[PDB]
DNA sequence: GCATCCGTGAATCGAGGGT
DNA sequence: GTGTCAGTAGCTGTCACGGATGC
RNA sequence: CCUCGA
C-alpha cells in the first residue's frame, strides 16, 4: 500500500540519523574539505538506497560499509582530475598574473603598410584588401571584382612587389 | 503630508523645499520638516549616487 | 499532513519563501504600516517605519520581490575568472572556478535525486547544500563558516572582489597604474631653479 | 556620453536573456588537449 | 529548485525578514530545512468542519 | 521592551625572494 | 565491488561602533 | 602572503 512506500522513506530517515554525521567527519579527514565531505555523504548514502542488501540486515553493522564505500569514492577523486589542476589559485599569492604585450611593433608596422597601400592603383590596392585583409580565395576575389582567375593572380603578384618596391626605399628591414 | 517623502528618511533641505513648493502650490498639505545633523560618514553614504 | 493535509499547505526551504512572496499584497501591506506610523508608539512605530522603506521600494519602483529568489544562476565570463599554467605543468586556476564548479556538481545531483525518487530527507537535505553553495559563490563567509580550500584558506567570493582596498572600485577604478611615467632616488639640486 | 546608470534586481528571465547558453556539465577542460569541455565552464 | 540570494536574507538588517515580517532566525530555519512554514490555510472549510 | 551579538570599518607608493 | 573497532585541525592574543537580531 | 625601503 501507500504506506509501504512510506516505511522505505521512514527507513532511508533512520540510517541517516544514525550514520550520516559520522560518515561526514570520516571524509572530512580523508579530504579536508568539509564541502566535500558532504558531496561524499550524500554520494554514499544514495548507494545504501540503491542496496537493499546493506538496508536489509539490521544485527550486521551498516557502518562498516558505509566508510569502505566513502573510502573508495575519495581515491577516485584523488585521480587524474586532480592531478594537474588542484595545484594553484590565481586569487592565491604566488602566481603570476598573465600580461599582454603592447601594439606599438603591429601599429608601427600597419602605418608603414598603410603608406604604401596608397601609393598603389584602385585595382591593386583593392585586391590585395581582398586577399589579406578580407581573407579571400582566388576564385572568391575574381568573383567579386568580375575579373579572370588569372588576372586576380597577376595583380596580386604585382602589387606584392610594388608594395615591397616602396618599403625597401624607406628602409623597412627585410 | 502630500509627499511621497516616507516619514522618518533624511532628505536634503533643497528638494524638501522644492517638493513642498509643488504641494503647496497644489493644494495638498507640505511635508514637515526638522533639521536633522548626520555625520560625515553617514552623510555621505546618504549622497544621490 | 497526516491528519488535516486537506484544510492547509505547508513547505519547507526556499521554495516556500518564493511562495510566501507570491501570495503577498505589497500595497496592502504597505498602507497597514502608514496607518500604524500615523498613530503610533515610537517603539513599535520605528519598526514599522524601517519596514515602511523597505516595502514601499517594491511598491513605487515596479519591481517584483521575487527577484530576490533565484532560479537561475548567472555564470561569470571566463576571462574574469582565469585558470592560469604552472612552469611545472600543473594548473592555477581562480577560487571561483571551485566555486561554480561545487554549485554545478550539486545542482546535477538535485537533478538526480528528483529523477531517481530518493526519500524526501536526502531530496530536502540537498537542496539545502544547494542554497549554502549558491550562498558562497555570492559572498562566501556571509553566513556561518567559509569555505576552506586547500590549507584552511577561506575562498575569494564573487563580493569580494569588490571591498576594501583590493576590491574592484578602491584598487582598480579609483586608481589605476599608468603607462609614461616613472620613479627614481632623489637627489637635491641647489642650482636648480624653482620651476 | 551616457547620461544616467540604472542598477535593479536581475529577473530569472533577465538571467536567461543574458546567458548564451546553460551551464550543464561540472567539467572545466581537458588536461590533455587544453581543450575547454562541451557545455563546460568554458564550453565554446 | 528555488534558491535564496544571501544578500537579501544575511545581510542586516535582513530585507526579506522586513518584507515578509518574518524574524531573521526564524528565516534562518526555514531556508536551511530546519523548519516548516504555512504557505496556505483554507479557514472557511476548516470553520465549516 | 532591552541586552546581546552581528557586521562594518581600520594610510600611500615602492624592491626583491618561495611556493 | 565495496561490508567485525573503524570518526576535522585549529583555535581567541585586535577593537570601536552601530543597529538589527533575539530572550 | 615572508623580508625590506620613504
Amino acid at each position: 500500500v501507500s504506506g509501504a512506500a512510506a516505511a522505505e522513506a521512514a527507513l532511508m530517515r533512520a540510517l541517516y540519523d544514525e550514520h550520516a554525521a559520522v560518515l561526514w567527519r570520516y571524509a572530512l579527514r580523508l579530504t579536508g574539505d568539509a564541502a566535500q565531505a558532504e558531496d561524499v555523504v550524500q554520494e554514499t548514502l544514495l548507494r545504501a538506497w540503491q542496496h537493499p542488501e546493506v538496508i536489509g540486515d539490521t544485527a550486521r553493522p551498516a557502518r562498516a560499509w558505509l566508510f569502505t564505500v566513502a573510502r573508495n569514492m575519495i581515491i577516485d577523486e584523488r585521480r587524474s582530475a586532480r592531478f594537474r589542476n588542484v595545484v594553484g589559485s590565481t586569487d592565491q599569492s604566488g602566481t603570476p598574473e598573465q600580461s599582454t604585450p603592447d601594439e606599438v611593433n603591429a601599429a608601427l608596422d600597419r602605418l608603414l603598410i598603410a603608406d604604401a597601400l596608397a601609393q598603389l592603383s584602385a585595382e591593386h590596392r583593392a585586391v590585395i584588401q581582398r586577399s589579406y585583409y578580407r581573407g579571400w580565395s582566388t576564385a572568391q576575389i575574381a568573383t567579386d571584382l568580375g575579373i579572370a582567375e588569372g588576372t586576380v593572380k597577376s595583380r596580386l603578384h604585382y602589387a606584392v612587389r610594388a608594395l615591397r618596391l616602396t618599403l625597401q626605399e624607406l628602409g623597412v628591414t627585410r | 503630508g502630500s509627499t511621497e517623502f516616507l516619514p522618518g528618511s533624511l532628505i536634503d533641505r533643497a528638494e524638501f523645499e522644492a517638493e513642498n513648493r509643488r504641494v503647496v502650490a497644489e493644494g495638498g498639505e507640505p511635508a514637515a520638516g526638522r533639521p536633522v545633523l548626520m555625520g560625515i560618514t553617514k552623510a555621505s553614504l546618504a549622497t544621490d549616487s | 499532513v497526516d491528519r488535516y493535509g486537506e484544510y492547509f499547505t505547508g513547505a519547507m526551504g526556499a521554495e516556500s519563501i518564493q511562495k510566501l512572496i507570491e501570495n503577498f499584497d505589497i500595497d496592502a501591506e504597505a498602507e497597514s504600516l502608514r496607518d500604524v506610523i500615523r498613530n503610533g508608539k515610537g517603539q513599535k512605530k520605528l519598526r514599522a517605519l524601517k519596514r515602511l522603506k523597505v516595502v514601499a521600494a517594491f511598491q513605487q519602483s515596479g519591481n517584483s520581490p521575487m527577484g530576490m529568489v533565484l532560479d537561475a544562476v548567472p555564470v561569470i565570463p571566463p576571462e574574469l575568472r582565469p585558470m592560469v599554467q604552472l612552469d611545472g605543468g600543473r594548473f592555477a586556476t581562480s577560487d571561483l572556478n571551485d566555486l561554480y564548479r561545487r554549485v554545478i556538481n550539486r545542482n546535477n545531483r538535485l537533478k538526480r535525486l528528483i529523477d531517481l525518487g530518493a526519500p524526501e530527507i536526502i531530496v530536502n537535505n540537498e537542496k539545502r547544500m544547494l542554497q549554502e553553495s549558491v550562498d558562497a559563490l555570492f559572498d562566501n563567509g556571509r553566513r556561518g563558516r567559509p569555505v576552506t580550500g586547500p590549507g584552511n584558506r577561506p575562498l575569494k567570493s564573487l563580493s569580494d572582489l569588490l571591498k576594501g582596498k583590493q576590491g574592484r572600485f578602491r584598487q582598480n577604478l579609483l586608481g589605476k597604474r599608468v603607462d609614461y611615467s616613472g620613479r627614481s632616488v632623489i637627489v637635491v639640486g641647489p642650482q636648480l631653479k624653482l620651476h | 556620453f551616457f547620461d544616467e546608470l540604472r542598477i535593479g534586481l536581475a529577473t530569472a528571465e533577465d538571467i536567461r536573456q543574458w546567458s548564451y547558453g546553460e551551464v550543464k556539465k561540472p567539467e572545466t577542460i581537458n588536461y590533455r588537449t587544453l581543450k575547454p569541455e562541451k557545455d563546460g565552464l568554458f564550453c565554446e | 529548485a528555488p534558491v535564496t540570494h544571501i544578500w537579501y536574507f544575511k545581510g542586516v538588517p535582513s530585507r526579506l525578514g522586513y518584507l515578509l515580517d518574518l524574524a531573521p532566525k526564524d528565516l534562518e530555519k526555514i531556508i536551511y530545512f530546519a523548519a516548516y512554514v504555512i504557505t496556505s490555510v483554507d479557514e472557511e472549510m476548516r470553520h465549516n468542519e
